[PDB]
C-alpha cells in the first residue's frame, strides 16, 4: 500500500519474507542427527546391483 | 447472472489444516479444515441467491 501520509507499507511490514521449503512434513535424522536422503528405488527391470 | 453463480455458490475450495505445515512449540490438536463444497441436490440448487 501507500498510506495517506504518503509513507511506504511493504511486505517486511506484514510479512515475514524468509526461505525455507515447499513442506513441513517430512523431518528426517541419521544416527539421531538432523539430515536429508533420497530414497532411491529400482527401475523395473533393471539390476539392483548395477 | 445465473451461470455465475452456479460457479461461486457450487464449487469446492481449499482451507489447510491446524498443525501440519510448520506449527509452533508444543502443539497438539491437529485437524482439518472443510469449508465450501459442492452443493448435493435440487433443493439445495433452487436455494441460490441471484
Amino acid at each position: 500500500k501507500v498510506n495517506q501520509d504518503g509513507s511506504r507499507v511493504l511486505l517486511r511490514d506484514v510479512a515475514k519474507i524468509e526461505l525455507g521449503g515447499e513442506n513441513y512434513d517430512i523431518i528426517a535424522e541419521f544416527n539421531g542427527q538432523p539430515a536429508s536422503g533420497l530414497g532411491i528405488k529400482l527401475a523395473t527391470g533393471a539390476n539392483a546391483l548395477d | 447472472d445465473v451461470i455465475t453463480a452456479i460457479k461461486a455458490q457450487n464449487a469446492q475450495v481449499a482451507a489447510g489444516q491446524l498443525g501440519g505445515t510448520p506449527p509452533v512449540k508444543g502443539q497438539q490438536l491437529n485437524a482439518s479444515i472443510i469449508a465450501q463444497t459442492r452443493l448435493t441436490s435440487t433443493e439445495e440448487f433452487g436455494k441460490i441467491l441471484l
